[PDB]
């Protein structure tokens, strides 16, 4: 996949566009999971088949009684 | 001084202080063949000469940035879970709403945070973004407070384990050498001190936070520099390219270009160099952070002056723009007596000793109580213990020790 | 003489031996009290007592051999201050 | 080592230790004009065309100097007040006059 | 030019190991002189008093 820092996607030569910038190869998805591959701005990159982007996740949720 | 003259307090205080600590700083990035040449080729081919130097500098820059998400990742992400505190909030008498997060605030940051915040204010210069946002810290802290408030340090350990928040600081009192009836008698007066003294740090705040502005403003003025410094001749006839470019032929714009290429390679280095050493400061600071996040607020402190004045009880962490603020809670005594004191006691030609006490007099009477506290306690075999007799020791005193069998058996 | 100057600090050193008398007479005549908050009297032999029991032993243990400790303390300091007469390597070298 | 012997020992001794440690260095500045030019003032208008190099290095010594102040004050201020030590000395058998 | 550059870089690292020394100076003097230590080593060799 290929980032392109801080440029506006409509400013280029499956294009998703995060605070980072421009990433063009990846999709997207709903789920989250843990970083991997990181990307700036709570955004990460991951392979399982395409490469994919998703927000990751903190940890696991519980109260306690 | 005297050899038979002690002290000792008959109340507390509880005492609330704050603790800043920078954990990390803006990550910049240079391009230095848009900030050396910009668009020219000339200039380009003449740079290539000086061949591999602006790989080092590209391989530094990098390395700092990655090492400020570490640093952040290493101060903040100690949770397993992201804890959560029950809709039922009875503490006893304990107000812990100006610490906790509350919806309306943006990012849901508590009310502390959110005055912490405010305070704190095209040549291939770019400025990378962190990897975890604002919103994400916030939550691990408010983990932190939630785990912390409702099952002690035991979340630390292993998995957390509830545990009534009265009962708790019972224990922390016997952790700082106090009983357990001295909180249980005197609970709503600790209550209402906590209470006051968490007034009045939002009171103090909202009027300090000059370790974090430092930081800012040393970078901003870095960049500042930097950037003024293209202006410079450095000895050609002009700081512009575009300039020399016209005006003259290749062989002799080529001896210009060099002059203009030697200045600013140098200034380029100069800037690089003191962003290694302002990174290894900070790293450096980050590192207390995380020792203090990991003893201060997930146990009770023993070492003196870590994790404040006075006796250390427990921490609450707070966010802060590049930085990490601690509220450490104290206990102080106050109030203080005085008595006469002895080593040991000669009853019936023996020797005895206090078990965890220390023996006063007030002027009449003899009685044991413990150090931090005055509880006095008639003398008795089972807070005494006998060694020997009574010609060895300095300082050994008559008086009688009652035995409990003795009025049974009769 | 080439705009070579030497400042001089802010703490002279009668200020700094002032704040080392402070420390010693405190911790001398009240133990560990004075870091905590206000400095409570008590007798040195009751308080060397109390860090006997801080490293594991009983009081009595020191009550009962109070004057082989001493001598021993003075001894270990007569020792020191020949010692010393006669080690600063690590600030000579800066 | 046996899996039922022990030694327990039967005496103690009192020993004191020294501990050397450096806190602070001296503090120096220097004049760039002085020292690259001295008093030629045809140095100075060429040294001016290398703009902003001598503001950096001052700034740079001024940081170091007032650190100094820092580390000093950071180790040996530590006490609210000024303790006396009473004009009677009886600390059972220790003597601590050196 | 140069020579003042090198001069003054070495002066900086030189300050930061100073530092780093009295800043542990500092936590000695809190930790070993206002309180009784229980780590091993740090004040000195034996238990400490
Ligand atoms: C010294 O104390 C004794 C004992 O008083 C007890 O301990 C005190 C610390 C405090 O907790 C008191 O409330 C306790 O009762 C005093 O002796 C008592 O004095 C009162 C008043 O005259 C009398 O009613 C009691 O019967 C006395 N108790 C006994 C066992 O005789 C004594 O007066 C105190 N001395 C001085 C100088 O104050
Ligand atoms: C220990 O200190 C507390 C704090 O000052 C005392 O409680 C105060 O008592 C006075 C007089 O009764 C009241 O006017 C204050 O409102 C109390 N403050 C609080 C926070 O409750 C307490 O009386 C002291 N203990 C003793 C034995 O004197
Ligand atoms: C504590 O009690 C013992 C015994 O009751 C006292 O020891 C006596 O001291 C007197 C003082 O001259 C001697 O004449 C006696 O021979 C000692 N023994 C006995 C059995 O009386 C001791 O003095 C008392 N301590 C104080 C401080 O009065
Ligand atoms: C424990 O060690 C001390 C120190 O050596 C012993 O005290 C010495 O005893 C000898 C013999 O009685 C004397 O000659 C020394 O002058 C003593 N030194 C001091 C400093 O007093 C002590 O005897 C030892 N304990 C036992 C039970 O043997
Ligand atoms: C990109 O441009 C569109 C319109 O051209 C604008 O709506 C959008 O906000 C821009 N994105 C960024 C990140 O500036
Ligand atoms: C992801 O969420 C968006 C926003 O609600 C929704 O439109 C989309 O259908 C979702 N996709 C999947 C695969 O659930
Ligand atoms: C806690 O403090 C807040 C803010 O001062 C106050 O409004 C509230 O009544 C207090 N008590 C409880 C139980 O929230
Ligand atoms: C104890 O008595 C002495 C007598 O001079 C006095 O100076 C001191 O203040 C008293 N201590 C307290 C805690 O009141
Ligand atoms: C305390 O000192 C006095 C002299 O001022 C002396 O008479 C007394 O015996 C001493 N007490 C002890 C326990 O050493
Ligand atoms: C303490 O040591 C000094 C120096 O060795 C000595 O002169 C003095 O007699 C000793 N005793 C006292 C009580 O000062």
């Amino acid at each position: 996949a290929v980032l392109y820092q801080g440029v506006n996607c409509t400013e280029v030569p499956n294009v998703f566009q995060t605070r980072a910038g421009c990433l063009i190869g990846a999709e997207h998805v709903n789920n989250s999971y843990e970083c991997d591959i990181p990307i700036g701005a709570g955004i990460c990159a991951s392979y399982q088949q395409s490469v994919i982007a998703y927000t990751m996740s903190l940890g696991a949720e519980n109260s306690v009684a | 001084y005297s050899n038979n003259s002690i002290a000792i307090p008959t109340n507390f205080t509880i005492s609330v202080t704050t603790e800043i600590l920078p954990v990390s700083m803006t990550k910049t990035s240079v391009d230095c063949t848009m900030y050396i040449c910009g668009d020219s080729t000339e200039c380009s081919n003449l740079l290539l000469q000086y061949g591999s130097f602006c790989t080092q500098l590209n391989r530094a820059l990098t390395g700092i940035a990655v090492e400020q998400d570490k640093n952040t990742q290493e101060v903040f992400a100690q949770v397993k879970q992201i804890y959560k505190t029950p809709p039922i909030k009875d503490f006893g008498g304990f107000n812990f709403s100006q610490i906790l997060p509350d919806p309306s605030k943006p990012s849901k940051r508590s009310f502390i945070e959110d005055l912490l915040f405010n305070k704190v204010t095209f040549n291939g210069l770019t400025v990378l973004p962190p990897l975890l946002t604002d919103e994400m810290i916030a939550q691990y802290t408010s983990a932190l407070l939630a785990g912390t408030i409702t099952s002690g340090w035991t979340f630390g350990a292993g998995a957390a384990l509830q545990i009534p928040f009265a009962m708790q600081m019972a224990y922390r009192f016997n952790g700082i050498g106090v009983t357990q009836n001295v909180l249980y008698e005197n609970q709503k007066l600790i209550a209402n001190q906590f209470n006051s003294a968490i007034g009045k740090i939002q009171d103090s705040l909202s009027s300090a936070l000059g370790k974090l502005q430092d930081v800012v403003n040393q970078n901003a003025q870095a960049l500042n520099t930097l950037v003024k410094q293209l202006s410079s001749n450095f000895g050609a006839i002009s700081s512009v390219l575009n300039d020399i470019l016209s005006r003259l032929d290749p062989p002799e714009a080529e001896v210009q270009i060099d002059r203009l290429i030697t200045g600013r390679l140098q200034s380029l280095q100069t800037y690089v160099t003191q962003q290694l050493i302002r990174a290894a400061e900070i790293r450096a600071s980050a590192n207390l952070a995380a020792t203090k996040m990991s003893e201060c607020v997930l146990g009770q402190s023993k070492r003196v002056d870590f994790c404040g004045k006075g006796y250390h009880l427990m921490s609450f962490p707070q966010s802060a723009p590049h930085g990490v603020v601690f509220l450490h809670v104290t206990y102080v005594p106050a109030q203080e007596k005085n008595f006469t004191t002895a080593p040991a006691i000669c009853h019936d030609g023996k020797a005895h000793f206090p078990r965890e006490g220390v023996f006063v007099s007030n002027g009449t009477h003899w009685f044991v109580t413990q150090r931090n506290f005055y509880e006095p306690q008639i003398i008795t075999t089972d807070n005494t213990f006998v060694s020997g007799n009574c010609d060895v020791v300095i300082g050994i005193v008559n008086n009688t020790v009652y035995d409990p069998l003795q009025p049974e058996l009769d």
